[PDB]
C-alpha cells in the first residue's frame, strides 16, 4: 500500500511535489518507481521509470527522486495542462507491482470563466416517437460549479429533469449537461422553455419555443 | 510503432466470469511482460497482474489469487485476463499494459510504456440496451460569433460507453462529447455537439456516427437544419 495526498496545487511556474509513501503496517522491499500521468478520459501516461529516468519526449519539468520508503515526483515551471492525476507505482521484490492511490494537480490563480450554455429544443424525430427532450449543453466555465434551474414559460419545472455532474474539459474548464423530459402534449402547450444556468452568482439563461 | 488492442466493452451479471483480450502488434510479443491494470469509475489505478508470454509465468495481486487467470496465445500476439465470479464493485476500466523492461535486466519493472485504449467492464444484473439517436440541428438560436452548433442526442442506453465521432472521424476540431447524465431510470443519456463556421453549412454534411459496443449496435445520423 502506497500513499498519495489527494490533491497538490500550484501557480503558474512553480515547483510542487507529490509523494508516494509506504504506509509502514507491512514491510515489503520496494524496487523500482514509475510514475504516471492521466488526464480526464485517458489511459495513463508513463512520466517517469527507474525512479528518476524520463521517456523520449517527457518533459524535463518532470523529475522523480525516491529516499527509504518514500519517492517523490517534482514538476517544475508548472504549466496548465499539468492538470491531471499522478500516479505512483513501485515493483517489489516479490514481482509485484503496487500503484499509490493518485493525486490530483490543480494550477492556483485561473480566472472566472463563464458558461456557454447551448439549449436545443425535441427534434422532430423524436417528437414522432411520442416523446421530447430540452437538452441543455453548458461548457467553458470555471470554477467547475453551475446550477441549472428549467422553466416553462416563466414557472419553475422540477419534475423530470436529469443533470450531471460537471466534468473538466481538456482546456481546463468544465461542463455539464441537464435534460428535461416533456411529453408532445407539454412542449407544445407552452409558449417556450428556458434553460437558466448559475455560476458564481450571475445567471445565464437561454430559451426555446416550439412555435 | 507498439499498440495494444483490446476487446470491446459489455455487461456481465453478478456471479458471471468475463474474459478480456489484448492484441499486441509491432513488437515481438514474447518480448516484454503485459500488466494488467483496472480503474473503477472515479477511483485510482489497481494492478491485477502480469503474464510473461516468452515463458506462460504469471503473478497476481493478492485481491484476485484464486479469482483471476492470465494467459496468452503467441500464434496471435493476444494476452487476456479472465476474472470471475464477478462483484458489482469489479466495475471498472481494464487496461492492458507493456512493462518497458528494465534497462540493464531482462525482467519486469512496474513501467509500463504502452497502454491498450482499456475495455469498459459493468457488472449488473440490468440488460444491455441500445441507444436510439436524434439529430440537434443547427439554427440561428444555436449560433453566435460565425459558429453553430448542432449534434445528436444518444437517449436511454446500458451499460456505458458510448462513443461519438463526426464525419467517420474526419472531424475533429469543436467537437465537444459530453459526459452522459445516469438517469433515474438507471438508463444512461448523452449529446455530443460539433461547432462549426456558420457559412459551412450550405456545403458541409454533417454526420454523427454513434457506436454502443455492448450492443453491438452503430448508428450514423445525418444532422441538417429543419
Amino acid at each position: 500500500a502506497l500513499t498519495q495526498p489527494a490533491s497538490v496545487s500550484g501557480s503558474p511556474g512553480q515547483s510542487i511535489t507529490i509523494s508516494c509513501t509506504r504506509t509502514a503496517a507491512a514491510v515489503t522491499s520496494y524496487n523500482y518507481v514509475s510514475w504516471y500521468q492521466q488526464h480526464p478520459g485517458k489511459a495513463p501516461k508513463l512520466l517517469i521509470y527507474e525512479v528518476s529516468n524520463r521517456p523520449s519526449g517527457v518533459s524535463n519539468r518532470f523529475s522523480g527522486s525516491k529516499s527509504g520508503n518514500s519517492a517523490s515526483l517534482t514538476i517544475s515551471g508548472l504549466q496548465p495542462e499539468d492538470e491531471a492525476d499522478y500516479y505512483c507505482c513501485s515493483s517489489t521484490s516479490s514481482t509485484t507491482v503496487v500503484f499509490g492511490g493518485g493525486t490530483k494537480v490543480t494550477v492556483l490563480g485561473q480566472p472566472k470563466a463563464n458558461p456557454t450554455v447551448t439549449l436545443f429544443p425535441p427534434s422532430s424525430e423524436e417528437l414522432q416517437a411520442n416523446k421530447a427532450t430540452l437538452v441543455c449543453l453548458i461548457s467553458d466555465f470555471y470554477p467547475g460549479a453551475v446550477t441549472v434551474a428549467w422553466k416553462a414559460d416563466s414557472s419553475p419545472v422540477k419534475a423530470g429533469v436529469e443533470t450531471t455532474t460537471p466534468s473538466k474539459q481538456s482546456n481546463n474548464k468544465y461542463a455539464a449537461s441537464s435534460y428535461l423530459s416533456l411529453t408532445p402534449e407539454q412542449w407544445k402547450s407552452h409558449r417556450s422553455y428556458s434553460c437558466q444556468v448559475t455560476h458564481e452568482g450571475s445567471t445565464v439563461e437561454k430559451t426555446v419555443a416550439p412555435t | 510503432q507498439v499498440q495494444l488492442v483490446q476487446s470491446g466493452a459489455e455487461v456481465k451479471k453478478p456471479g458471471a466470469s468475463v474474459k478480456v483480450s489484448c492484441k499486441a502488434s509491432g513488437y515481438t510479443f514474447t518480448g516484454n511482460y503485459v500488466h494488467w491494470v483496472r480503474q473503477a469509475p472515479g477511483q485510482g489505478l489497481e494492478w491485477m497482474g502480469w503474464i510473461n508470454p516468452k515463458s506462460d509465468g504469471t503473478n497476481y495481486a493478492q485481491k484476485f489469487q484464486g479469482r483471476v487467470t492470465m494467459t496468452r496465445d503467441t500464434s496471435i500476439s493476444t494476452v487476456y485476463m479472465e476474472l470471475s465470479r464477478l462483484r458489482s464493485d469489479d466495475t471498472a476500466v481494464y487496461y492492458c499494459a507493456r512493462d518497458k523492461g528494465l534497462r540493464y535486466f531482462d525482467w519486469l519493472s512496474g513501467g509500463m510504456d504502452v497502454w491498450g485504449q482499456g475495455t469498459t467492464v459493468t457488472v449488473s444484473s440490468a440488460s444491455t440496451k441500445g441507444p436510439s439517436v436524434f439529430p440537434l440541428a443547427p439554427s440561428s438560436k444555436s449560433t453566435s460569433g460565425g459558429t453553430a452548433a448542432l449534434g445528436c442526442l444518444v437517449k436511454d442506453y446500458f451499460p456505458e460507453p458510448v462513443t461519438v465521432s463526426w464525419n467517420s472521424g474526419a472531424l475533429t476540431s469543436g467537437v465537444h462529447t459530453f459526459p452522459a447524465v445516469l438517469q433515474s431510470s438507471g438508463l444512461y443519456s448523452l449529446s455530443s455537439v460539433v461547432t462549426v463556421p456558420s457559412s459551412s453549412l450550405g456545403t458541409q454534411t454533417y454526420i454523427c456516427n454513434v457506436n454502443h459496443k455492448p450492443s453491438n449496435t452503430k448508428v450514423d445520423k445525418k444532422v441538417e437544419p429543419k
